[PDB]
Order: C-alpha cells, then structure tokens, then sequence
C-alpha cells in the first residue's frame, strides 16, 4: 500500500517521522521509484 | 494549433510526474503519452505502458490522471 503514496508524501514522512519501520519503507520504496527510473532512463 | 495540443498534454503529464517522483523529463513523458494517442480505455493504455515501463507499477491513480491528461485532446 506504498506504491500509491505521492512523492511530498514520502518526503515529508522521511524528512519528519520517527517510526523506525516506516522510515525504513519509506526510503526504501522512494529508492525503488527513483531505481526504476534510472533503470529506463539508462536505456533511453 | 495542434501542436501545441501535444505540447500541453506532455506538460501536463510530467507535471504528474514530479508530483509522483519528484523529477521531471520530457522524453518519460512523451514516450507515455505516446502510448495512448491509439488506445480508446486506460487499460489499453495500461497494457502499453507495462511493455516499456512495467517495472514502474504505477498506482492506479497516477496512470488515470495521466490518460486523463491524454484524453483531453479530443477538445
């Protein structure tokens, strides 16, 4: 249910929380968005 | 001016995706964009996108918005 967060979502929940586990699924999910990305950006 | 049609669609296609990724390039958004001028439903148009960009999963509400974007060049 992460894949539908927006973008200043994730932001502001990385730049403010405390929640250990969220945190770490926040960045991890925010990676993985600018993962892909790179990924086709490479190719194109 | 119907180029300038394609101009703002694409506009506001990586306008949606800044609000998704933060970033924001032309050639992501006209290559999607690009892949609905033939569709006629955002699942047609969802079936195209996971052929070049299905590693993406795109929530539900981006891919609407942007067939969205797209289908407001019929006026």
């Amino acid at each position: 249910d992460l894949s539908k967060w927006k973008y200043a979502e994730l932001r502001d929940t990385i730049n403010t929380s405390c929640d250990i586990e969220l945190l770490a699924a926040c960045r991890e999910e925010f990676h993985r968005r600018l993962k892909v990305y790179h990924a086709w950006k490479s190719k194109n | 001016h119907m180029s300038e049609a394609k101009a703002k669609a694409i506009g506001k296609v990586d306008d949606l995706l800044e609000l998704y990724m933060g970033i924001r390039d032309i050639d992501l958004a006209t290559t999607m964009f690009e892949a609905g001028k033939d569709k006629s439903n955002p699942d047609e148009f969802a079936v195209a996108l996971d052929e070049t960009l299905g590693d993406f999963a795109f929530p539900d509400e981006f891919l609407f918005d942007v067939w969205g974007a797209i289908s407001d060049m019929k006026q």
